Formats: structure tokens, sequence, C-alpha cells
């Protein structure tokens, strides 16, 4: 397990999590399996944010799209939310003082090479 | 001194961190009535790895204490450290072989030697940070060694913590609070996690008596990811700890969520806690 | 699980 960094970065989840209870699209400690399954009666571009499996990252963004449900992961490095990067991104990867200002961001951008389809969250 | 050419493997022993430990016996003879000795080297030869595995060396060389244990020699390879051999091996499965030929004023014998040589080991301005009981050693029925110095660091001459701003994998259940939030290990950070370590002796961590099984028995076996920190933090800052062990007598299960208080200057010396282990060792 | 990455 990967413990925290700095105070700072401690403080930052508190604020991160509490933002994101209120956002009602939070699923906590759901893993990528419900994913693949409540996103499967959902249109293509619904998506939700729970907690990560890996102990790498505290969340991870799950998303219906055309191909399937895709999850992204949202590491926490510095203070600053951002998507994983991948190797053929030739744009830098954009970051965030909230987790929530992270997801109206990405409401071009492609997914490994489906584009990314952001439009209604999930209730919880 | 030593050469690993007459170093004859005789048996793995275990492994722990990122090196594994192998017994082995040096015979310069080569007639086989050499002395056996307990042999650690690196898996995997990296700068990351090399460079910290001989920090560790030039820790326990510094170290010499009864209950510290005994640093033999070195020989390269890649680097190979020579330890004492221990035969009845760690703490951890030793306290799991012989749970009922273990009683009460044993594991208080042990505790005072464990005590013993964290003072031995704070006054040299040392962290362990990885105070648990398979990290501790056994020579005999009634003498213990605290072993692997691994995660151990040398404290600041102004600075009272140690701080790692880019930590890896971890044992975030003997971690106390300040080392889960800033991630900043003191020596309070280590009667926290002896304070885990006394917990896991008077339970013999049976079936699912185990700081991880009970920790995660408090916040749900269903939060997952690096989200386990956060919840284990609110589960310490709201003053929930691990249970009290089966059997256990009053006195001592004090002593553990006294460790296991949040603030630091709440937290007991390793002075004050050898003089209640034996003020109870000789009162039983 | 299902995960991927974001191209810009
Ligand atoms: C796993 C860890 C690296 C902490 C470690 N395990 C052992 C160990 C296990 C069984 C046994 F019979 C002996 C040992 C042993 C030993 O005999 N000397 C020094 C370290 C050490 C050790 N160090």
């Amino acid at each position: 397990l990967k413990t925290f960094s700095s105070k700072s970065e401690y403080q930052l989840v508190v604020n991160a999590v509490r933002k994101l209870q209120e956002s009602g699209f939070y699923w906590s400690a759901v893993t990528g399996g419900e994913a693949n399954l409540l996103l499967s009666a959902e249109p293509a571009g619904t998506f939700l944010i729970r907690d990560s499996s890996d102990q790498r990252h505290f969340f991870t963004l799950s998303v219906k799209t055309q191909s399937g449900t895709k999850n992204l992961r949202i590491q926490c490095e510095g203070g600053s939310f951002s998507l994983q990067s991948d190797p053929r991104s030739t744009q830098p990867v954009p970051r965030f003082d909230c987790v929530l200002k992270l997801v109206h961001h990405y409401m071009a951008y492609y997914i490994y090479k489906i584009p990314l389809v952001l439009s209604r969250p999930l209730s919880s | 001194q030593f050469e690993e050419r007459h170093l004859k493997f005789l048996q793995q022993l275990g492994k722990g961190n990122f090196g594994s430990v192998e017994m082995c016996r040096y015979d310069p003879l080569q007639d086989n009535t050499g002395e056996v000795v307990a042999v650690k080297k690196l898996q995997h030869s990296t700068e990351e790895h090399l460079r910290d595995f001989e920090r560790e060396i030039e820790i326990l060389k510094s170290l010499q204490h009864d209950n510290i244990v005994k640093y033999k020699g070195v020989c390269y390879s890649n680097l190979r450290l020579i330890m004492e051999y221990l035969p009845y091996g760690s703490l951890r499965d030793y306290l799991q072989k012989h749970k009922e030929r273990i009683d009460h004023k044993k594991l208080l014998q042990y505790t005072s030697q464990i005590c013993k040589g964290m003072e031995y080991l704070g006054t040299k301005r040392y962290i362990h940070r990885d105070l648990a009981t398979r990290n501790i050693l056994v020579e005999n029925e009634n003498r213990v060694k605290i072993g692997d110095f691994g995660l151990t660091k040398v404290l600041p001459q102004d600075k009272e913590y140690y701080k790692v701003k880019e930590p890896g994998e971890s044992p975030i259940f003997w971690y106390a609070p300040e080392s889960l939030t800033e991630s900043k290990f003191s020596v309070a950070s280590d009667v926290w996690s002896f304070g885990v370590v006394l917990y896991e002796l008077f339970t013999y961590i049976e079936k699912s008596k185990s700081p991880p099984v009970e920790f995660m028995r408090m916040i749900g076996n269903d939060k997952q990811g690096q989200m386990i920190v956060f919840h284990l933090i609110e589960l310490l800052k709201s003053n929930g700890r691990l249970p009290r062990p089966e059997g256990c007598p009053d006195e001592i299960y004090v002593i553990m969520t006294e460790c296991w208080n949040n603030n630091v200057s709440q937290r007991p010396s390793f002075r004050d806690l050898s003089l209640r282990v034996d003020q109870i060792r000789d009162s039983i | 699980v299902e995960y991927s990455t974001v191209v810009h």
C-alpha cells in the first residue's frame, strides 16, 4: 500500500471525497466488476467515479462507450488529479485542483482509438 | 574475514523486503566442520536496492546489543550479507508453532527484550518503522533478537522525524497515524508499531486475529485500492483500534491502547514501557 | 476489469 506524500495531499483527498459524495455519482469501494455491469443498461457515454482497486491510485473513472465499458485511472501526484497518460499522447495531460473539475473538462480526446464520450453521470 | 567461495548452500531460510535469506556454512578447510551462519543476498541487483541494502548493513554494524541481531561480516558476489544463525527462525512463525508451550510470563519476557532493544536502537537515533513479529528473531526458548533493519533510517541532528515524500508498499497497520498522513516516522511511530507488535504477541496471531484481518474487519472487507489508507486514518482518528486479544491481562491491553494514542506526546517512551513490563513481570 | 488510457 502507498501512504500519503504530505499533509497537503491528505487534506486534498478529504475535500476530494467530500465533493465527490456530494456529487452523487461517486460509488465508494466499488470494483471494476459492477462497472462493466451497471453501465451495461446505460447509454454509451454514461460514467461513474469509484475507488480504485490498485494501491497506486485513489479513484478510477468508469465510462460506457461503444466498444464497451472502459475504466480510467486517476493519479494524484503533488496535489493534482490527472488521467493516466498514453505513450502516443502528443499533448500533455491536464491537471486539476479538484477531482470534480477533472470530469467537467472532458464533458478532441480519444481512448485506445475510440473517442472519449462523457455525457451523463450515474446517480447513487 | 570471509570468502563466498567457501560458503556452502545448505537450505533457504526465508525472504523479506528486497532480499533472500539462505542458510549456508562457511568452512575455509572445506572438510565440512565449519560453523553455521545465515546469509542474506539480493535477488535482483539494482542501484535503488544495492545502495539501500548496504545502508542496512552499516546500521546493523553499528548495532551491538544482546537484543539486537549480531552482525557477522560481508562478502560480494551484487552484495551479500553474513549474519548469525538463529535456528528457531522468526518470532512470527515460532509463536504459531509453540502456542501452548508459551505462557504469559514468557510473552512479557520477550516484550522486555524488545523494549530494551528499542532503547539501544533509539539512543543511536534510529527509527525501525518495520517493527513487527515477522521481523523479530528467536535464538532460544528464553531469548529474542531484533532483525532486518532494512526500513531503519537515521534521525537528523535537528529534526526528530524522518519524512519520506516518495513512499512505496508499506505495512500500514503497523504505522502510526502520523506515518499514514504526512508519512513522518518518529520514535513514537515505533511506539505505535510496538503497540501492534505487543498486540500480535498476546494473540499469537491465531486464525483471524491479525492486524490486517482485524483492521479490515473494522473498515469493512470491501474497501480496496489506495482508498484503504484513507478509511484506516478515519478509523484511527475516530479512536477505533484493534480489539482485545483473547485471554489478555487488563494491564497489558491498556499499554497497547496507550501506545495507540493519536497524540505523539501521550505515547509512552520505551523507558516507561520497559519499566511497566518488568513491573508486571515480577508481580506475576 | 477493462482499463485504458486517454489520448489527446
Ligand atoms: C524475513 C527476514 C528477512 C526478516 C528474515 N527471516 C530470517 C530467518 C528465518 C528463518 C531462520 F531460521 C533464520 C532467519 C534469520 C537468521 O538466522 N539470521 C539473520 C536473519 C534471519 C532472517 N531474516
